[PDB]
RNA sequence: GAUGGGGAAGCUCCGUUUCAAAGGCCUGAUUUUAUGCAGGCCACCAUCGAAAGGGAAUCCGGUUAAGAUUCCGGAACCUGGAUAUGGAUUCUUCACGGUAACGUAACUGAAUGUGGAGACGUCGGCGCGAGCCCUGGGAGGAGUUAUCUUUUCUUCUUAAC
RNA sequence: GCUUGUGACGGCCCGUGAAAAUCCACAGGAAGGAAUAGUUUUCAUGCCAGGUCGUACUGAUAACCGCAGCAGGUCUCCAAG
RNA sequence: UCUAAGGGUCGGGUAGUGAGGGCCUUGGUCAGACGUAGACGGCCUUGGUGUCGCUUGCUACAAUUAACGAUCAACUUAGAACUGGUACGGACAAGGGGAAUCUGACUGUCUAAUUAAAACAUAGCAUUGCGAUGGUCAGAAAGUGAUGUUGACGCAAUGUGAUUUC
């Protein structure tokens, strides 16, 4: 079920560093540690190699992304942005 | 999806090849040119 | 090797040339990951490296294209004018020839806010705020400086200080 | 809608799933038309539409990836490559779309 | 072509299948050391 | 249904891998001795050198030497093209008996040499007779 | 030190020109838990190799022996 | 029970100073230097292990013959055969791009 | 850390590729001017600095008062060079086989371009191998035996290549 | 089981963990090469040669440093029940 | 002194047709050099160790009891009787624990030889400046050197130093 209540990824930092940061710590943390899809292949199978570096298991294709999550908000509207003017410009 | 459109341009284009009038020639084979 | 965008050149500043990713790579001391792009050169038959900094949404395998004619795709480098209104770009160069001076850290870009009749000049916002006024010419690479957020995360520990700031030349442990 | 006239192919007429069984009715010339996820690799694009054009058969990309594409059509896997080899119910192979 | 329709040999039909090979091939071997014997009066 | 005799195709496959190929006989359903719908077909080795203006006499007749093969070739390794081929001068020599028999694969060999070297030195099928840069 | 088993080989290297000095060797061994019987090697110097032939036949051992080149040396045992 | 030394002079547990024990034949333990293990040569596209090419230091590679080294396609020694495959097919549409497009080009410059 | 340069009254200093004429290579009856070298090709700067980093290749047995992977005996390997015989190949000149992954005793190659190896952090468990440890039978040697113990100890090994 | 080597994996990083000599291969094809005759020293065999300097012994409560033949200090390998 | 539990490897058939491999008990033809002896060996079996069998092709419950048997091996756990104690982690090895107050968040750090903290550092926190004709510095000044392989998620200086709550 559950090991731990709250503390969650957490844990392995014990009573140390105070709550407030130990919480701040942990969404990053998750969003770090996580095995996210493929935007290539369509496989669940991106992992961080470095920060801003995404590998893919398979079809061996490395992307360049956020810090701790493969994707930013800011790029995704940025992207979005560039599709929408570039097909102004060609309209 | 925007890889994929980025070597699209390159190789081979289907609609422009369609584009280009002549179909049941290129089926069979009548334009060939060498370059290099 | 440093991480400057391509030598000015006729291709580049006419049509475009085409160079393909090879690796997106780690470098000591930068937040932002560097993408080794190979071109062929115009005049020699062989193959240049260039380092440039990775914008988000890279990867290997693709195709980058350089100079006035490329198309608007993140990735791709242009001069500012090539580009319409209301734009993003990274590696911003200041004036033409410098290879590239702004918006150079993770998660930190350049807006276009509107280009100029008289001459070819353009307006631009920094990350700070900032309002300046470039040479029209000056190139920059479509889209964000990949590795955003990083500063969210907190280090947790001197540990974790010691080893990011001996790779820099900031001192550490501070005194005074 | 395009999901509904897939729809109506994979209940109704007869469907190849995969690049080996496309490419293998393309080269029997038994295929109708072929949707291709908008995710393939660019060099497999190429390679079908030149299988298809020398086949005489119609390409059409479907607007979305492998997931999306296996969802689709009905399969709880991801899909690159469609080939119809019979629709006679649905009349996907003469709408636009 | 047929279909593949699965289907699997187990352990011990394989050792039994292995062991013939082993055994062939032991016989294989004692007739070709026969073969080397028999030519030296050919040759000498 | 255009894999047939005539066809040109490019081996993408094998210690033959880039080179062009015209199709002397298709086996759709394939046969006891390759279970797999295959293709007899005939092909260049060694392609002619690309001559010039300059080139002497013996230089041209030296850089003109093409040496051919042939072989049996499963449908997927072949990366067929538009382009066709007369294939009629050599259907009789390349048949299915012929590979059982190295001699005979020799002779066959012989006779699809001399096919190939006529058409190039009459300047058909250039892109035939040219070789792929990859 | 190579094995060379084909009698004909070991003839035309034993007649092979840098070829001066081979050795018999005797040995007592058992076939399958069997009698004590006799195995013959023999050891022929090259330059680069010492080629060794193994013979378990004693009377074929003592038909090749005769049958070896006057002018090369054997040394037995 | 019997314990063992380094037999080259380098007292150090380094990388190229590893060593095995072995009986002799004169019944005592020794020590063995062994060599650093070689690594198989990787395909120049991809970085996966060509395979049918011997695994050799790089100095070693001289001594052995060319079939040791190759296989017999293109790129025998350097590719890994599906990046062979890939190249052929990208050549090749890449050849039927540049005919259907200039076809393309000189009729539109006609009917413009 | 020199040279090229530039400083400094000077002993010398700065800098490590520049603001240097920084050196190699191919062809020629360059068809007339009659005994004077012509036509071309390519780009980069010393050197030092590791007996723990990278790195061609040797093992066993024996031998001395004191030597030893170095001596002795046997058995190998590396590098460079000259070359001959066999094999292979060739009248389809520069090999055939395999659908394929690929195979093999070989199976020509200058400029030029490119790729691989060298060549790489730390921790955890899992699998495998080697030496050692433990142990059974049997063939030997030694100890114990006041009483008991088919017993206690020990030899039964195998290098590079 | 212990020591050690190794394989396929997993974890950690705002830390992502040398270079060069050197050897091989690929692409290319200046060329050269056979019929009462050629080629191939990346197959086998055969021939020749390998200079200079270190090499004994200790490596520590007796071989080094502390004015000593000091109850001190000084890097590392093997490791039985 | 017992009891219970925890494993590995091999095991499918005869009812049934007929061929295949090997010293083929005895019995049959061809047939091997050396020192009265003479093996091995180049050829065959319906047999043998209703005509056993080591092998494939196959009908016949192939096993929904292989839910079992033959064979091999390691040390762990749990429990129950009995039994001697002035003792049972018998030597060795090996935490004293608790209730309140002050202090520093912590891990860390320097005083080699009388002063190891309440001081230094630390992640976090806030402010301030800088867009290259720039900032911070070194330098008396310079064809001023570095930061700089640098570009605001950066550089640097300040002051407070975990975190929460009141
Ligand atoms: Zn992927
Ligand atoms: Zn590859």
């Amino acid at each position: 079920a559950k090991r731990t209540k709250k503390v969650g990824i957490t844990g392995k930092y014990g009573v140390r560093y105070g709550s407030s940061l130990r919480r701040q710590v942990k969404k990053l943390e998750i969003q770090q540690h996580a095995r996210y899809d493929c935007s290539f292949c369509g496989k669940k199978t991106v992992k961080r190699g470095a920060a801003g570096i995404w590998t893919c298991s398979c079809c061996k294709k490395t992307v360049a992304g956020g810090a701790y999550t493969v994707s930013t908000a800011a790029a995704a509207t940025v992207r979005s942005t560039i599709r929408r003017l570039r097909e102004m410009v060609e309209a | 999806i925007e890889a994929a459109s980025l070597g699209k341009e390159s190789l081979f284009n289907l609609k422009t090849a369609e584009k280009t009038g002549i179909l049941n020639d290129l089926a069979k084979g009548k334009k060939r040119m060498i370059f290099t | 090797g440093a991480a400057k965008l391509r030598t000015l050149d006729y291709a580049e500043r006419h049509g475009y040339i085409r160079g393909i990713v090879k690796q997106i790579v780690h470098d000591s001391g930068r937040g932002a990951p560097l993408a080794k792009v190979v071109f062929r050169d115009p005049y020699k038959y062989r193959l240049r490296e260039e380092i440039f900094i990775a914008n988000e949404g890279v990867h290997t395998g693709q195709f980058i294209y350089a100079g006035k004619k490329a198309s608007l795709n993140v990735g791709n480098v242009l001069p500012l004018g090539s580009v319409p209104e209301g734009t993003i770009v990274s590696n911003v160069e200041e004036k033409p020839g410098d290879r590239g001076a702004l918006a150079r850290a993770s998660g930190n870009y350049v807006i276009i806010i509107g280009h100029n009749p008289d001459e070819n000049k353009t307006r631009v916002r920094l990350p700070s705020g900032a309002k300046k006024v470039i040479s029209s010419d000056a190139r920059g690479v479509i889209g964000v400086i990949a590795g955003g957020g990083r500063v969210d995360k907190p280090l947790l520990k001197a540990g974790r200080a010691f080893h990011k700031y001996r790779l820099k030349r900031n001192s550490w442990p501070k005194t005074r | 809608s395009i999901n509904q006239k897939l729809a109506l192919v994979i209940k109704s007429g007869k469907y190849t799933l995969g690049y080996k069984s496309t490419v293998k009715s393309l080269r029997q010339g038994k295929s109708k038309l072929i949707i291709i996820a908008a995710n393939t690799p660019v060099l497999r694009k190429s390679e079908l539409e030149y299988y298809a054009m020398l086949s005489k058969t119609k390409v059409y990309y479907f607007q979305g990836g492998n997931n999306e594409l296996g969802t689709a059509v009905g399969k709880l896997f991801r899909v690159g490559v469609v080939s119809i080899l019979e629709a006679g119910d649905s009349d996907i192979l003469t709408t636009l779309a | 072509n047929k279909p593949v329709k699965n289907k699997k040999k187990t352990k011990y039909q394989r050792n039994k299948a292995k062991r013939h090979e082993e055994k062939v091939k032991l016989q294989q071997e004692l007739k070709e050391l026969r073969q080397r014997v028999k030519d030296l009066e050919e040759v000498i | 249904k255009f894999l047939k005799a005539g066809k040109v195709a490019v081996v993408v496959r094998g210690r033959y891998a880039g080179k062009k190929v015209v199709i002397v006989k298709p086996h759709d359903e394939g046969s006891k001795s390759h279970p797999f719908g295959h293709a007899l077909v005939a092909g260049i080795e060694r392609y002619p050198l690309k001559v010039t203006k300059k080139h002497g006499a013996k230089k041209v007749a030296k850089r003109t030497k093409i040496k051919p093969f042939i072989k049996v070739v499963n449908y997927n390794h072949l990366l067929p093209t538009r382009y066709t081929l007369d294939v009629e001068a050599f259907k009789s020599v390349v048949s299915t008996e012929t590979f059982e028999q190295p001699s005979q694969r020799e002779e066959a060999k012989k006779v699809v040499k001399k096919a190939f070297e006529e058409r190039h030195q009459a300047g058909k099928n250039q892109w035939f007779f040219s070789k792929l840069r990859f | 030190a190579r094995e060379i088993t084909d009698i004909k080989q070991f003839l035309e290297l034993t007649r092979r020109a840098d070829v001066k000095t081979a050795t018999v060797k005797i040995n007592k061994k058992l076939n399958k838990a069997g009698k004590p019987f006799r195995q013959t090697k023999f050891k022929v110097r090259g330059s680069s190799s010492l080629y060794t032939l193994v013979i378990n036949d004693a009377g074929k051992a003592k038909k090749l022996i005769q049958s070896l080149p006057p002018t090369l040396k054997v040394n037995r045992l | 029970a019997q314990r063992v030394t380094f037999r080259r002079r380098n007292p150090y547990n380094t990388r190229s100073n590893k060593i095995k024990v072995v009986k002799t034949p004169g019944g005592i333990l020794r020590a063995q230097h062994v060599k650093k293990l070689a690594t198989r040569p990787k395909c120049g596209d991809c970085g996966s292990a060509l395979q049918g090419i011997s695994t050799l230091r790089p100095r070693q590679y001289a001594t052995v013959s060319k079939t040791h080294k190759t296989v017999s396609r293109a790129y025998g020694g350097s590719r890994c055969a599906n990046c062979v495959k890939e190249r052929i097919i990208r050549a090749f549409l890449i050849e039927e791009q540049k005919i259907v497009k200039k076809v393309v080009k000189e009729q539109t410059e006609a009917a413009k």
